[PDB]
Parts: structure tokens; C-alpha cells; sequence
RNA sequence: AAUUAGCUCUUGUGUU
């Protein structure tokens, strides 16, 4: 799947559910494949702000999810290929946290940054 | 070496790390070592 | 070097290709006279670049052809003429120097000396002469046998093609001292040794006769075999071409993990590494393996004592490289350093998919500065990396008197290094007899390793062997490759600059008829040199560059070639046409060298050493112009030099540099 | 587990070598010779080389051809310890601020105005400015009769100045920088800085 | 009262 590929390195957001490194742009124009059932981020810019924000911190190329530790390791074994920041700073707003809830989805923050 | 093992400690960069620290170390009073690499500045030249 | 060797090594530089990609062919070198500039061309003269630090050099053009191949079939052919590459300097008198065929008016109107003799470069303002430097001789066996090893004998072989990228490749052939005599060999490119009879099998001859014929010729005296059972007997668990391939490849730079990466590596290393003289074409096995089985046979007959150890003080194994060579050798590394450059700029702008401007592309100062730095500094390599190479190569002239210039311009340099507890290179040997000047050497710590022309010495330029290749082809010579091996005894062999080419079966008939063309100058030129072994049935001819000759008069039975006439007519000369050049036209002086200088015979003097006295020698060959004329430059203007004790006339040799004139 | 293996590059050009990669692989995964690398890691702060993760270091040297970033890395790799897999996957962590750029880089700057863009915010900095007199140095107070007597690119306003760089200063330079042109946490000034802006 | 490296060349010791 090329579309998740970014088509550039400006200014890359990354889900808080899915933390999926792509470009605003991206976010706007096609939208994140894996949050696009649930929330629809495609169509609105200031709803891709609010899901998504530029604090990340690495990447991973995640290639072969079916055959990877790492993506186990990050709960994202079930998640598409791609790249994946390694962690995300931040919190989905309430209502989108729980209407995930009410639609059967659990929120598990991506922030597995050490806190000093 | 010092600002990598205050927030780092990645464990392996430590050990490359340590082991140029001690090659620069060593070179720094025996530029004459057996089989290793001859330091030298910008011109090519071996240091005193 | 500027006309030939210059477009040659241009020409051999292998095309850079690298999503289409581009041709990028050079071709056709051109070049100018010293010209410097903001400002329009002017010719720079040699006196104006000696008072304001300039550098006397001409800019190289080269045609390129630009050729982008992509998709669709839409190449374009872009053909840039003339483009800028960088400066090469010129010395003084050349055939592109401004002072060239000047007379003494044109000269003094320049405030030029007309008794300047040329010979030098100007780098940034001095004076740089190139000391002529001497090297062993390549493609050639040579058997020395060293106490301070495990091997009783070592027939080491280096090997050069023709002025190639790759360095020259060394093939040591060794026999232990120690069963015993295991014949070894040791591989350019590989770390450890390995069986010689591995190699065999490795080059693709599984048959155990084949391997014989190919090293040992003579199949009655049981001595040769005898000595090479060991090594066959050694070599058993080996008989296919494969196993001997990965045996080979065991043991390289960078063993393969794999048996299929080993066995290509090997190949590569055989086909492509050891002897290049022969030939790194797609196929050379046939020559190689009898190359192979001479040079064994040499370190056989040396093991006999049959054939006494090669001697390396002997200058007829030696070459002597002069500027030529030299900048030859800067030139190949610095183009390619031009071309890895040019390489990685249309890479980097190709990426982005953009055309890349070639005239931006290529860095001028790659060929200009370094060609510089190195004939400046005396520092004869890269500059990055200069204290690896040699130094000294070049030194300011020294201006002191005029006979310290002329001694200075002709000058020879031993590379052994100093600080040596060595003292056979430091001695003079006999075969500096008309070479180098017996009494003229520096007094200080390299005694006898810096040394001078003889008045007559001439050192040969080269030329190439393909004419007398052609020429000997088409005589009774026949080939290499389509001879019965039993037919090798009875035979003599034929090389040609080393290259074992060929074989003859009456060779007085074809060293008369190469010596009536070379005295007729139709298709062998002077400066090749034929030498004929009587014991060894060997016939060697070398045309290369580097060998020392002189010119010696000829005597046909007991009587000079040279006559009343040509005197007279000579006594004439500089009026109607008449010079030394139609001296050696006729057929009566000859250019011999030093390896040639083995088999003739001179007379010192006609009417004292060719009369009817007590027969002494009564065959001589060749008789000597003038005795006085071993001497150097400094050595020839001393008065009565013969009446005085040798080291006197040395300490005059080094004094006469320094006296006021 | 496929093994995890370090691969040589150039430093500071890692993230864009994932990105060549996916490519790779995606373009190749349909034809006969498709990339067998499991995953690659780029840290934030690991440079000079990348990880990757693959069963064998065959397939990494398979699957890394054409790219020249790991040139350097594709002759020799090294081999990371199992129990560091963990190790490659941690991070750890009318105010004043430090600009990052420029001339003007490590210098202390007061947070005037707070932007709500979230773009940029407003800066009082001490001018590091020649006074468009060398240039065709340390920090001293600005001089706005000096700035109108040298001339050159000036704007006048009384106390306020548009001068070189189109740089706008007010009695003492007053301009907006970018929140990532600058360190917004972590600077904890003194009682120097405090007089000059147990 | 204005520097260090490196290279080269050269002088004296070549008495018997
Ligand atoms: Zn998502």
C-alpha cells in the first residue's frame, strides 16, 4: 500500500491511536488508513489537528506485519505497513475517546516515552 | 560519552563510544601502535 | 610522453555509464602553447614566468561525446569540442615550447641564453629538473636465490601491460631449501601461497602429461622430474579445474562463504591478475600455462646449476624512467580522479532526474593543481597521501656554473633506500662501462646511489613491438599456440619484450636478417635491441623504454665500416645535408645497449686492436669511438684524468659543481 | 524473531532511507525479486547507522542493494544483542527562550507576546548587529541615532526601527521566531539577564 | 623586536 508512504518529510503528523507518521496533507487528502471506519478523518483539516499532532519521535518501518516483533511490541501487529513513531506525546479529546468507546474501540495511548 | 549515558544509554553506541575514547586516549601519548590506524590531521600527516 | 603516451592513457580510460543513463566517450586530446590571461590569450614567455612566479604550463582540451539512452529510443549525441580539462606544464625546448626552432637572434631578442640546453620545467617562478629514476626491469624471470628464507630459490616475475591503472603484479615461483623441493607459488591478491601444480589444474589442465610438457621440455635426462615428483606428488587430492578453483579462492583477499563466490573470485584473480603482460583478455590460458612452465623450468635449470642466478647490480636489467614515465604514472591516477569526480556529480544530478551540464561537472584544479603540487614538492604521488611514495623526484635546478647545470640535467637516482647496511647497489659494476660515468658520484651519505650519463649515453624512448611482431610472423616463425610440445627441445624460443611469442628452429638466419634491418632502419628501428643466447637456444628482443645504449662503430670482418668517404663527406656537414643521422642511415654506427653489450666484442681502438699481431682475438664485431668518452660531464674536464688516483678524480667530479663562473 | 542487524550510512540523512525502502519493497513486492526485510528502525538520535530486522544477514544484503546510502554498510554489518531489542525502542524526555538559528543562535530572549497561531511568537533580543559598518560580535545595546546615521536599509518610526534583515526592533530587537526556532523549556536565567531583559 | 614542520642539496671526517 504506497498511499500511506508520505511524499515528503514537512511538517508529519502522527495518529494517537494508530501513531501513523504521514503528512497533513496526506491526513487531509486520503487519511489515515486504519482510523478512516471510525473517526473519518478524511475532509477536515482542523479535525486532523485535533487527532493528530507533529510531537513524535522516531520511525519504523514497519514492512512485514504478520512477521515482526517490534509491531507486537507497539500493538501494532494488527495495523497496517507503513511508518509508526515510536512514541506520541499527547491525548485524544475526550469525545473522540469516547465515541472509540462506544464504537467497540479501546484507547491505548502510543506515549511509551520515559517521563524523566 | 557524557551526554549519551545522562539520557541515552543505548548500551551498544556506548561501547563504540568507549572504545574511540580509549584509542584517543592511547594515541595521545603512543601514536606508534602496533597495527592500529595512524592518527593524523587534515593533511594526511601523522601527529607528534 | 606529450604526443603519444597522453592520448593513449586518455583513450584507455574505460567509458563512465551509470532511470536512463549517458555515454560520456573521450576522445581526441588537444592541446596549445603556454598561454596565460579578464584578459585576452597571450602567449606567456619562459623569462616572463621566471621573474613573476608564474607557472610555464598550456591548458588540454579534450572532445567528449555526451550520449543519454533512455526509454523510447531518443539518444542524442552531443558532441562538446575543445573542453577545458587543465594545465600541463612544459619544459623548456620542447616541440610545444614557445622557444623551439628559434635561432640565437630570436632567442637573444627574448633575453633568452641560446646556450640554455631546455630540460626544465618552471613551477610557480623555479627551475624543477626531474632526476631520471631506475627500477627493475619488468616482464622478465629472474632467479636470485636469498639466504635469509625458507626458500632455496625464488624466480620472482613483476608484470606490467602497458601504463594500466591496476599495479604492477608480482608472481613469485619458489622452491624450498628443506622428500623436499616443494615448488610454491605465491599470488598477487592472495594472502597465502599455494601449490604450483593447484594452479595447473586450476588453469584448466587436468592431464599430468600436459602439466610436464608445459614445465619440462626435455623428456630423456631424468633430473627435471626427478626434482618437480615432490610437488606433483603433493598435489593429489586435487584433480578437477573446480576443487583447484576454490582451493585458490580459499585463500583471497576476501574468501567467499560461499564455494561458487570462491570459485569466481579465483577465476577473476587467474584471468585477470597474474601476468597482464600476456594478456587479461576472455581467454589466455594457453599462453599463460607455457609462461607458467618456463619460468618453473628456469628455477629447475637454476636448482641444476645449469644456468647460473640473475644478477641485480646488471643494468641489463634494469630501466631507467625519465619524465616521460613519470608523468605518465601522475597522469593515470589523476584522471581517474578527474573521472570518479565527474562520476559522482552526474549521479548526485541524475537522482533528481535534472540533465547535468558536463562544463559544470568537471573540476579543473583535479589535473592542474596536484600536477603542480607534485612537480613543485618533489613529492611524486597524491598529495593526500605523498609520504607513501617516493620523494625527491624533482629538484631546483642548480644555477651555480654551467657544467653543475649540465651535470644536473642528466642525472640518475638508485631508489634504494638509504641508511642501508647494503653495499653491493652502492659498488660499480662492470656493465657501467659507456653508460655512467665511473669517477662522478656525491661524496655524502648516498655514495654510489646517485650517478651521471656517459657523453654518449642515449636512453630509448620505446616504441611498439606490433611491427616487429608482424615482421617476424611472416618469416619462419611459428606460433606459440599451434606447436607440438615435443618439438620445444629442438628449438629456440622467442620473446618479445618478455612475452615468450613463438618459436624458430634456425635462429642464425634470423638474428642476421634482424640485424640487416636494423642497420636499414626499414621496419626495426635503432633503439631496439636483439640478444641471442647460445648455450640457452633464447632469442630475446626489446623495444620498451628505459634501456641505456651507446653508439659503437661497426666491423664487418677485421676492417671499420666507416671510410674515407663518410669522413670527408661528414668533414662537410652543416653545408649542403649532411649529419650523424645519415651516419647511422648507411649502416655504419649502431645503438648498442647493455644487454645486447654482453655478446659483442669490442675493439678499443681500430689500428691497435685490428692489425696482424699475436693472434689474440681476430673475430671482432664492433670497435669504440673514442675510450674518453665513458666519462660523465664534470669528469671530462679534467686534464690528464688518467695520471691521477681514481678518488681525486671523484672529489674533482664534485668540485667542479661548486667553482665560480 | 527475525535478528536484528546494524547497517553503515550517512549521518543525518536516515529518514528519508526508510521512506526509499518502502518504496523499494512495495514497487518490488509484485515482481519476482520482492524485499525480505521485516523492518528497519531509524531512533531519533542513532546516526551513522540503521537497524534492521530480517532472518538472515543474506537477506539484508539482498534486499539493501541500490540504495547508496548504506554503501558504507553493505559490505559489513554488525550484530545487535537480543536483550537490547528493548533498548532500540525507548525515548526518554512572558517566559524566556534561546533562538536556534541564525547569528543570533544560543542567546537569551524574552517571550514579549504569546501568539495564539501557534506559529510564531514575539521576542525581545539584544541585536548582535555591526551597525552596518564592517560588514559590506558582542552584545550591546541597540543605538537607533547611530542606525539612522549610517543608513542603509532603515525604516523609522520613532522608537520603532525596520532595519537589515528585515528585522524590527522598538526602544532592543521585538520580533517573532517560530516555537521550534527556539528552546521554550529548560533555561532558568539569572539575575544578569533578569536586570538585562538552598 | 615576525612561526613551526617536512623535503632536498651541500661542507668537514674518505688517514692507509
Ligand atoms: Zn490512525
Amino acid at each position: 500500500a504506497l498511499e500511506t508512504v508520505p511524499k515528503d518529510l514537512r511538517h508529519l503528523r502522527a495518529c494517537l491511536l494508530c501513531s501513523l507518521v504521514k503528512t497533513i496533507d496526506q491526513f487531509e487528502y486520503d487519511g489515515c488508513d486504519n482510523c478512516d471506519a471510525y473517526l473519518q478523518m478524511k475532509g477536515n483539516r482542523e479535525m486532523v489537528y485535533d487527532c493528530t499532532s507533529s510531537s513524535f519521535d522516531g520511525i519504523i518501518a514497519m514492512m512485514s506485519p504478520e512477521d515482526s516483533w517490534v509491531s507486537k511490541w507497539q500493538r501494532v501487529s494488527n495495523f497496517k505497513p507503513g511508518v509508526y513513531a515510536v512514541s506520541v506525546t499527547g491525548r485524544l479529546p475526550q469525545g473522540i475517546v469516547r465515541e472509540l468507546k462506544s464504537r467497540g474501540v479501546a484507547y491505548k495511548s502510543r506515549d511509551t516515552a520515559i517521563k524523566t | 560519552l557524557r551526554r549519551n549515558e545522562q539520557n541515552g544509554a543505548a548500551a551498544h553506541v556506548i561501547a563504540e563510544d568507549v572504545k574511540l575514547l580509549q584509542f584517543h586516549v592511547a594515541t595521545m601519548v603512543d601514536n606508534e601502535l602496533p597495527g592500529l590506524p595512524r592518527a593524523m590531521q587534515k593533511s594526511g600527516r601523522p601527529l607528534k | 610522453f606529450i604526443q603519444m603516451s597522453v592520448q593513449r592513457i586518455v583513450e584507455d580510460a574505460p567509458p563512465i555509464d551509470l532511470p536512463p543513463r549517458y555515454l560520456l566517450k573521450f576522445e581526441q586530446i588537444y592541446l596549445s602553447k603556454p598561454t596565460h590571461w579578464d584578459g585576452a590569450p597571450s602567449p606567456m614567455m619562459p623569462n616572463e614566468a621566471r621573474l613573476r612566479n608564474l607557472t610555464y604550463s598550456a591548458p588540454l582540451y579534450v572532445d567528449i561525446t555526451k550520449t543519454v539512452i533512455k526509454e523510447g529510443e531518443e539518444q542524442l549525441q552531443t558532441q562538446h569540442q575543445k573542453t577545458f580539462i587543465g594545465k600541463i606544464p612544459i619544459m623548456l625546448r620542447s616541440t610545444y615550447c614557445l622557444l623551439n626552432g628559434l635561432t640565437d637572434r630570436d632567442l637573444c631578442e627574448l633575453n633568452e641564453c641560446p646556450l640554455d640546453p631546455g630540460g626544465y620545467f618552471i613551477i610557480n617562478g623555479s627551475e624543477k629538473v626531474l632526476i631520471a629514476q631506475e627500477k627493475m626491469a619488468t616482464n622478465t624471470v629472474y632467479v636470485f636465490a636469498k639466504k635469509d628464507s625458507k626458500y632455496a630459490y625464488t624466480g620472482e616475475c613483476r608484470s606490467c601491460l602497458e601504463n594500466s591503472s591496476r599495479p604492477t603484479s608480482t608472481i613469485w615461483v619458489s622452491m624450498l631449501a628443506r622428500i623436499g623441493q616443494r615448488i610454491v607459488a605465491t599470488l598477487p591478491y592472495i594472502k597465502q601461497e599455494v601449490p604450483i601444480i593447484i594452479v595447473f589444474r586450476a588453469l584448466g589442465f587436468v592431464s599430468d602429461r600436459d602439466i610436464l610438457e608445459h614445465i619440462i621440455y626435455d623428456f630423456e635426462d631424468p633430473e627435471m622430474m626427478e626434482m618437480v615428483k615432490p610437488s606433483l606428488d603433493e598435489a593429489f587430492v586435487i584433480q578437477e579445474q573446480n576443487v583447484a578453483l576454490n582451493f585458490i579462492g580459499s585463500r583471497g583477499a576476501k574468501p567467499g562463504v560461499t564455494k561458487e563466490k570462491r570459485i569466481k573470485y579465483a577465476k577473476e584473480v587467474l584471468q585477470k591478475e597474474m601476468l597482464p603482460h600476456v594478456g587479461v583478455s576472455d581467454f589466455c590460458e594457453t599462453k599463460k600455462a607455457y609462461f607458467l612452465g618456463y619460468m618453473v623450468h628456469r628455477l629447475l635449470l637454476a636448482a641444476l646449476g645449469r644456468r647460473e642466478l640473475d644478477d641485480r647490480d646488471h643494468y641489463g636489467n634494469k630501466r631507467l624512467d625519465l619524465a616521460g614515465p613519470l608523468l605518465a604514472f601522475l597522469f593515470r591516477g589523476m584522471f581517474k580522479n578527474l573521472l570518479k569526480e565527474v562520476r559522482i556529480y552526474a549521479q548526485k544530478f541524475i537522482d533528481r532526474g535534472k540533465d547535468f551540464n558536463l562544463e559544470l561537472a568537471i573540476k579543473t584544479r583535479i589535473i592542474s593543481d596536484g600536477l603542480k603540487y607534485s612537480l613543485a614538492t618533489g613529492n611524486w604521488g597524491d598529495q593526500k597521501k605523498a609520504h607513501q611514495a617516493r620523494a625527491g623526484v624533482s629538484q631546483v635546478l642548480n644555477r651555480l656554473t654551467f657544467a653543475s647545470t649540465l651535470s644536473h640535467l642528466r642525472r640518475l637516482n638508485s631508489p634504494i633506500g638509504r641508511d642501508g647496511k647494503l653495499a653491493k647497489p652502492r659498488q660499480l659494476h662492470n656493465t657501467l662501462w659507456g653508460m655512467v660515468c665511473p669517477a662522478e658520484t656525491p661524496e655524502g651519505h648516498a655514495v654510489g646511489l646517485v650517478k651521471n650519463l656517459a657523453l654518449m649515453a642515449y636512453i630509448s624512448v620505446g616504441s611498439q613491438p606490433s611491427p616487429i611482431l608482424e615482421f617476424l610472423e611472416e618469416w619462419s616463425m611459428e606460433n606459440l599456440e599451434e606447436i607440438s610440445p615435443a618439438a620445444i627441445a629442438d628449438a629456440t624460443k622467442i620473446f618479445v619484450n618478455g612475452c615468450w611469442v613463438g618459436i624458430h628452429k634456425d635462429p642464425e638466419q634470423l638474428m642476421n636478417t634482424l640485424r640487416k634491418l636494423r642497420r636499414q632502419m626499414d621496419i626495426i628501428v635503432s633503439e631496439v635491441s636483439m640478444i641471442r643466447d647460445i648455450r640457452e637456444r633464447e632469442i630475446r628482443i626489446y623495444t620498451d623504454a628505459g634501456r641505456i645504449c651507446r653508439p659503437l662503430l661497426i666491423v664487418e670482418k677485421q676492417k671499420l665500416l666507416l671510410k674515407k668517404r663518410h669522413i670527408d663527406q661528414l668533414k662537410e656537414r652543416e653545408y649542403n645535408n649532411y649529419s650523424w643521422q645519415d651516419l647511422v642511415a648507411s649502416g655504419v654506427v649502431e645503438y648498442i645497449d647493455t644487454l645486447e653489450e654482453e655478446t659483442v666484442m669490442l675493439a678499443m681502438t681500430p689500428d691497435d686492436l685490428q692489425e696482424k699481431e699475436v693472434a689474440y682475438c681476430s673475430t671482432y664485431t664492433h670497435c669504440e669511438i673514442h675510450p674518453s668518452m665513458i666519462l660523465g660531464v664534470c669528469a671530462s674536464i679534467i686534464p690528464f684524468p688518467d695520471h691521477n688516483q681514481s678518488p681525486r678524480n671523484t672529489y674533482q667530479s664534485a668540485m667542479g659543481k661548486q667553482a665560480m663562473g | 524473531d527475525p535478528n536484528l542487524w546494524t547497517v553503515k550510512c550517512k549521518i543525518g540523512e536516515e529518514r528519508a532511507t526508510a521512506i526509499s525502502l518502502m518504496r523499494k519493497f512495495i514497487a518490488y513486492q509484485f515482481t519476482d525479486t520482492p524485499l525480505q526485510i521485516k523492518s528497519v528502525v531509524a531512533p531519533e538520535h542513532v546516526k551513522g547507522y540503521i537497524y534492521v530486522e530480517a532472518y538472515k544477514q543474506t537477506h539484508v544484503k539482498q534486499a539493501i542493494e541500490g540504495v547508496g546510502n548504506l554503501r558504507l554498510g553493505y559490505w559489513n554489518q554488525q550484530m545487535v544483542p537480543i536483550k537490547e531489542m528493548t533498548d532500540v525502542l525507548k525515548v526518554v524526555k512572558k517566559s524566556w527562550v534561546r533562538l536556534k538559528r541564525g547569528i543570533y543562535k544560543d542567546d537569551i530572549a524574552q517571550v514579549d507576546y504569546v501568539e495564539p497561531s501557534q506559529n510564531t511568537i514575539s521576542l525581545k533580543m539584544i541585536p548582535r548587529i555591526d551597525y552596518d559598518r564592517i560588514k559590506a560580535p558582542p552584545q550591546r545595546l541597540f543605538d537607533a541615532e547611530k542606525i539612522r546615521s549610517l543608513g542603509g536599509d532603515v525604516a523609522s518610526d520613532g522608537d520603532f526601527l525596520i532595519f537589515e534583515g528585515n528585522r524590527y526592533s522598538r526602544k532592543f530587537l521585538f520580533k517573532s521566531f517560530a516555537m521550534s526556532a527556539v528552546i521554550t523549556e529548560g533555561v532558568k536565567p539569572t539575575l544578569s539577564e533578569l536586570e538585562k531583559f538552598r
